[PDB]
């Protein structure tokens, strides 16, 4: 057999390059009997001349009989070390991919195997594959049914897209998106499925493939198996639809999406949890629709237990206080949104959040989350008792303090002036309150408030001369603003390009005396 | 100006929110694939092949 089958290899690799095509097929057939022995298999395998022979005839022959027999060979042959080493030195890779354009499917099942055992474990395999043009080819394979075929040239797929830029372009160009999309809401077979959504999530990342993706329905797709038992599953999708979560924005039809993330919000799993909760902020961003039906599949309340049960973990905490901040502003639910938030107990740890240790663009997002729910009265009493306004004021004067020293950047990726101007937004709403007034007053916030006045940024002119409007209307606050100097700056910014800070300007001028 | 109309002109002027959007990035964070139904014998794989890592 080592010795046997030795002396009988160059016979059939000359019977391989003969002229008559009658005698290359009966060797063809002889070669193939070979390959499913193992002592003689080696013996194809440790030779060069009747590797390059074997792929020699695939690529150059029309008969299909000879066609499966001769990549039933490499399909045998690519389960070795040696033979993949035989089969890619040989040139087998472009006679492979020239096979997946082939219409019997014992062949395209044979070249797709081989493929994907060079693909994984032949080094310089994928770009071979790329240079070769087997991406098309690959992708124009979707339309088939076997789902185990389908499982394993999606397998070639995410081999070749990860990380590879101009692999990711080619599955686009060739209608990879939709026909993936198609797989998710059609196949059942969990190895299909898993397989395909690591390819979108490959996919996902990719800024051309991202919007195409939703346009093919991708997002409701993925959404179909959020309620499936095998957790790889449900992860990746989850992955993927975060992902592709900031470009999808202005999808319509996300009713079951948005309600199955809500319920997703309640489980046990960490990475289940923080995806769910930067799904919704993302969904919820300027989409007034999506803001209106979270609020009424029970998102609030979800978000705000979610809050809670996460603690310090900003992974979760983050996105799901941007998702509430979203909730609770410009739509027709807002008003029920800032309501909710409180009869669900979320005032107390709302207002926890902007304390250590809580890093920058958390305390951000849950001072804007705050403005928004002062716009309701009923908060208004709540929020100081939990005691919101001693700390928006203490984040305050040490954000404009830090904004003194750099007159003469951002910490966290977080510029201090920000904070500036939403803690006196948020005081400025939270200023509508009579008591709330006495407060801030009584905190020596005044003549602070003036010196914001004179700041180069517009936005925080306007919530300074905003906050001493709402003050300026008792008497003896009014006088307590004049008695700082506060008529000069006031009557420079009457002449202002904003309106709004004109407005405020003019109405504590007036206040002031009358 | 009077009083009802100072506190008005400051009533009709309204102040808004924006809403960031978050980017997320993640393409990287067992169980072989079966093989296909064919007309070949079970042949097994190298040890080299199936214990070692795909190509990065």
């Amino acid at each position: 057999d080592a010795e046997l089958a030795t002396r009988a290899i160059p016979e059939l690799t000359k019977l391989l390059n003969d002229e008559d095509q009658v005698v290359v097929n009966k060797a063809a057939v002889m070669v193939h009997q070979l390959s499913k022995k193992e002592a003689s298999r080696h013996a194809i395998m440790r030779s060069p001349q009747m590797v390059s022979a074997i792929v020699r005839t695939m690529q150059n022959t029309n008969d299909v009989e000879t066609a499966r027999c001769t990549a039933g060979t490499l399909h045998n042959l690519s389960h070795h070390r040696e033979g993949l080493l035989a089969i890619f030195k040989s040139g087998g890779i472009p006679a492979l991919v020239k096979m997946l354009g082939s219409p019997v499917d014992s062949v395209l099942f044979y070249a797709i195997t081989t493929l994907h055992n060079l693909l994984l474990h032949q080094e310089g395999a994928k770009m071979a594959v790329r240079l070769a043009g087997g991406l098309q080819k690959m992708v124009a394979l979707l339309n088939k049914t076997n789902v185990k075929f389908l499982a394993i040239t999606t397998d070639c797929l995410q081999i070749l897209a990860y990380g590879n830029q101009e692999s990711k372009l080619i599955i686009l160009a060739s209608g990879g998106p939709q026909a993936l999309v198609n797989i998710m809401r059609t196949y059942t077979y969990e190895k299909l499925l898993w397989t395909t959504s690591r390819v979108l999530k490959v996919l996902s990342v990719c800024s051309s493939n991202k919007p195409a993706i939703v346009e093919a329905g991708g997002m409701q797709a993925l959404g179909l198996h959020l309620t499936d038992p095998s957790q790889r599953l449900v992860q990746n999708c989850l992955w993927t639809l975060r992902n592709l979560s900031d470009a999808a924005t202005k999808q319509e039809g996300m009713e079951g999406l948005l309600g199955t993330l809500v319920q997703l919000l309640g489980s046990d799993d960490i990475n289940v949890v923080t995806c769910a909760a930067g799904i919704l902020s993302n969904l919820t961003c300027n989409n007034y629709k999506n803001k209106m039906m979270v609020c009424q599949v029970g998102g609030i309340e979800a978000l705000v237990r979610t809050v809670l049960r996460a603690g310090d973990r900003e992974d979760i905490t983050e996105p799901a206080i941007c998702a509430l901040r979203h909730l609770t502003s410009r739509h027709q639910e807002a008003e029920m949104a800032q309501n909710a938030v409180r009869l669900h107990y979320g005032l107390p740890v709302v207002v926890k959040l902007l304390h250590p240790p809580s890093h920058w663009p958390l305390i951000k997002a849950t001072v804007g989350l705050i403005r928004n729910l002062a716009l309701c009265p009923a908060n208004h009493a709540p929020l100081r008792e939990q005691g919101a306004i001693p700390r928006l004021v203490q984040l305050l004067v040490r954000a404009h303090q830090d904004t003194q020293r750099r007159t003469s950047q951002f910490v966290e990726g977080v510029r201090m002036e920000e904070i500036v101007e939403g803690c006196t937004g948020a005081l400025h709403i939270l200023a509508r309150d009579v008591h709330n007034r006495i407060v801030i007053r009584g905190l020596n916030t005044i003549p602070l408030f003036v010196q914001l006045l004179y700041s180069p940024i517009e936005n925080i002119q306007r919530v300074a001369a905003g906050v001493l409007c709402e003050l300026a209307q008792d008497k003896e606050a009014a006088e307590a603003i004049e008695a700082e100097g506060a008529t000069a700056p006031l009557t420079e910014l009457l002449h202002s390009r904003n309106e709004g800070v004109a407005t405020y300007a003019a109405a504590v001028l007036f206040r002031m005396s009358e | 100006k009077q009083a009802a109309v100072n506190a008005a002109v400051q009533r009709v002027q309204v102040l808004p929110d924006a809403d960031t959007l978050l980017h997320f990035a993640t393409e990287s964070t067992s169980s072989s694939l079966s093989a296909l139904s064919l007309d070949e014998p079970f042949i097994q794989k190298d040890v080299e092949l199936r214990i070692m890592p795909p190509v990065q």
